[PDB]
């Protein structure tokens, strides 16, 4: 009965614990990207003849 | 007294063609705006 009264302070610290390790982690792991297209056109010189 | 019966190919290097070639009236026709999908295809490849 004693051990078990360790729910107390063992499940709700470990929770908050938990929900901090959460908040920073998916915060921490932002993995930012930035890209751009263009059309840019190629040219290449066909003989007149 | 002569029977048989032959066959033969049309030689198509030769004759065989001297039709319409379908090729033309469509490869002259759309194949370049219809190419130029490539609007489309570069606004889905933005979102995608």
């Amino acid at each position: 009965s004693l051990w078990l009264s360790f729910r107390y302070e063992i499940m709700p610290l470990y929770y908050q614990s938990q929900d901090v390790l959460d908040v920073i982690a998916n915060s921490t792991s932002e993995f930012m990207t930035s890209r751009d297209f263009v059309a840019k056109a190629i040219n290449i010189g066909i003989p007149l003849e | 007294d002569i029977n048989f019966y032959t066959r033969q190919v049309i030689d198509p290097r030769l004759c065989g063609g001297l039709a319409f070639s379908p090729k033309l009236n469509l490869f002259r026709y759309l194949d370049a705006m219809s190419l130029s999908w490539n609007r489309s295809r570069l606004k889905i490849s933005r979102a995608t």
